[PDB]
């Protein structure tokens, strides 16, 4: 399963609470989104806070939720930037310091496979990369002889050519009645 | 404050020893291969007798080509309800069943059975890895030292544990006598003459 | 965790007389050998009774051309019904079967009767493999060392062992009082007492 | 090169016997997979084992392949999960524990890594992740306008609709001969 | 921002400066790369240099560029084969020997997470994988349609299936008018 992320599809406006498993070092590492916009941490103005005296442990937001089916996501992020323990000479060494080293790694490397078994893996049916029922989305327009195809590129106008057509299904439901056809580009009926 | 660890295990059992606690399990350079069969052998000695969170009901087996019905690798003992096929008697041997009445290895159809599993450390509840860190430190310090005050004080320890992991056992899994075999769904209600006399 | 092996057995019996372990069994230089003679003796001291898993029934026996009944080199006891054959009756002796009613070592027909083998160490099942390897242990940790607390200590684990075999052996092959001598097919529906009252 | 992760496609029906060349850290951290069938590690009715006495190291099947071109993979997955140092005080701190953890680091990121470019990986040339000769699938049909297409959608009964056809092409070369093409819906012609 | 990569378009040809932002720890670490070719670390026969003397850091080539917008890449990457400090027992521990372990195993993440964020995304406006408008290519021509439509499976003669073309736009645009269509597709008008 995932291993630090939870995404949730909410089910009645005016919700506030929603609950969450994954462990944690610090609370300021638990990050809130919802509809597509990251969300402040704090209280008062801040709108979500934490709640870790409850088993499972569950976040509040302090405003109620506007409209029904608004997906929020509940992902824990470790310090990226810096390390959470630094060592200095003259200062007892004490197992703390190792074993907080030790889970920001561990809880990294987890975060890491997580984001990358989100996106696309590879499907273990027959070893192909699969997209999980999703959309590819924000696709330059294809130049080389080998790239993908577009709806907008393959329904802009003129964008099927001579060669882009087999004969056999000029279906005569969907010909044009009104359509204006010169005789010279037609063919001739052999009427006997 | 999560469950018990390996190393936490190994590190009691050392401790109960009597000798310090070790770092780690990786490339260690001390009693950590003693501990850690010890702590092996008696998960396995303690799984191998059947309990409620290790025993699958109902379970389809299913023959190879050859009408010959193979064993997993870690299936501790089988058992075939005998009202349900009045003409066949199975016992386990090896990796494969055996037909003893009729004297052959093959069969005529699938089966339904229960096993039982041996489970790997990871999987074990908080109560049965208890009492597997009690008794293997038990048992090593026995084998290993063999003094007297020890021997002691751990057949005391021990037998407290086992006091608690049965009674943990039993008030999860709620036996009852009415219900006879547990094979048949649960007809009972149990209606307590204790409550409605109001 | 697999079911136990070999390796894992004579180690065991190392380290219950107290001694460090083996990296494995072929080409050793050590006590290796004297554990593996100690744990086959021990096999055979207890398959030698018949238990359910090394007991065959209603099996059927060939003779050879000069009228005699002919006993493979790892068979331990046979039983013949005194009811279906009234006028001779059979004990075995060495790899033959005497008629000791008429004195004579040749029979006339084939015969139907009950075997028990003596099984390698692949086939036995698990609480047999338990029990062996703890009798064992103890048996050779005797004859190297002689102590008598130790052999205190080794008959308390026996104890236990032999309680949970027993047990274990009672719980698979669900014996019963009510049908009688197995050979006869159970006509037993052991209809409950308890529950279908409602 | 593949850091922990070798893929072999079976010659012929029978083998058993199959190598490789990176290192580890326990015998039970090597996984195989025989096309989406997980093998269990262990001896005897275990359907594989390892051996260490000959370089390069190598595993054995316990019972050869049915059939010819069948893949097998092998694939070190070091602890993700559970760390494999876990320091307690009053020990006496040695250096092998701190070179184990720092082994258990580098195999994890190198794992990491090979699955990254196991994936769909960057086409230096062009930008997108090539999905490098593999056929992207597991995809659903299409839902939304810039979903792409699918099998199962493009040759669905009903897709066809009025807009993409184009002109220039259509001739006897599959119109069937003996299908009763409407004279009105046909086009025009006049007859000198 | 990506942690440890940046990639220039140069301004003008016969330059040979570049400046980078992010740090690192040793100066083999930095790979430089143009036109998607790799140039070698040192001086003379080699192409650049690195110059640490000022700020922020730049790094010097041996030879300006051939032409102006050419592709020119710096991207850091610590060492992956080998840990950068072993602990030999018998000595005393220093604090230098653990930060240099943290900071590279922080590296190696930072790293591999700008090479993924490179790689595939996910667009925080749809929650859909996207690509940031780049091109794919190389991608295997789809045996089964689930996998999107290559141009050149799309534009090949004969390739174009009855069914991918939709009737309903007949117009005169597209027919040749030398194009001699057989004469026994198309009947004529109702002409009064």
């Amino acid at each position: 399963m995932a291993f630090a992320q939870r995404i949730i599809t909410s089910n009645s406006a005016g919700d506030q609470e929603f609950t969450f498993t994954f462990d944690y070092i610090k609370e300021e590492h638990i990050k809130v989104f919802v509809n597509f916009v990251e969300k402040a941490q704090g209280t008062g103005s801040n709108e979500f806070q934490v709640i870790t005296n409850t088993t499972p442990k569950k976040i509040s937001l302090n405003t109620g939720l506007s409209a029904d089916n608004t997906r929020v996501e509940i992902r824990r992020v470790s310090s990226l930037s810096t390390p959470l323990v630094d060592f200095a000479d003259g200062s007892t060494l004490t197992a703390a310091d190792l074993d907080t080293a030790e889970k920001q790694s561990l809880f990294i490397d987890q975060e890491l496979d997580d984001a990358l078994k989100q996106g696309i893996s590879i499907d273990t049916s027959t070893g192909v990369p699969t997209l999980n029922s999703q959309r590819l989305s924000n696709v330059s327009d294809p130049v080389n002889a080998q790239d993908a195809v577009t709806k907008a590129y393959l329904e802009r106008s003129g964008s099927i050519t001579s060669t882009q057509i087999l004969n056999g299904t000029i279906v005569d439901a969907d010909i044009n009645a009104s359509a204006a056809i010169a005789k010279s580009k037609l063919a001739a009926l052999n009427i006997v | 404050a999560a469950r018990t660890s390996f190393l936490d295990a190994v590190n009691r059992v050392l401790q109960m020893l009597g000798e310090a606690p070790v770092n780690s399990l990786q490339g260690q350079f001390g009693l950590a291969k003693q501990a850690e069969v010890a702590l092996n052998d008696v998960s396995r000695t303690i799984q191998t007798e059947g309990w409620s969170f290790n025993t699958d009901l109902e379970k389809k087996l299913e023959r190879n080509s050859s009408n010959e019905i193979e064993l997993s690798s870690n299936v501790s003992r089988v058992v075939v309800d005998n009202l349900e096929y009045p003409d066949i008697d199975v016992v386990q041997r090896g990796d494969k069943l055996y037909d003893r009445k009729n004297n052959r290895y093959t069969f005529d159809e699938d089966l339904i059975v229960d096993m039982t599993t041996i489970l790997e450390w990871d999987l074990l509840p908080e109560h049965a890895r208890q009492y597997i860190t009690i008794k293997a430190g038990r048992q090593l310090q026995e084998a290993i030292i063999g003094s007297a005050e020890l021997t002691k004080l751990n057949l005391t320890q021990e037998v407290e544990a086992r006091s608690a992991f049965l009674e943990e056992e039993t008030t999860k899994s709620e036996h009852s006598m009415l219900r006879g075999h547990l094979n048949r769904t649960s007809p009972v209600n149990t209606y307590i003459p204790s409550r409605t006399l109001e």
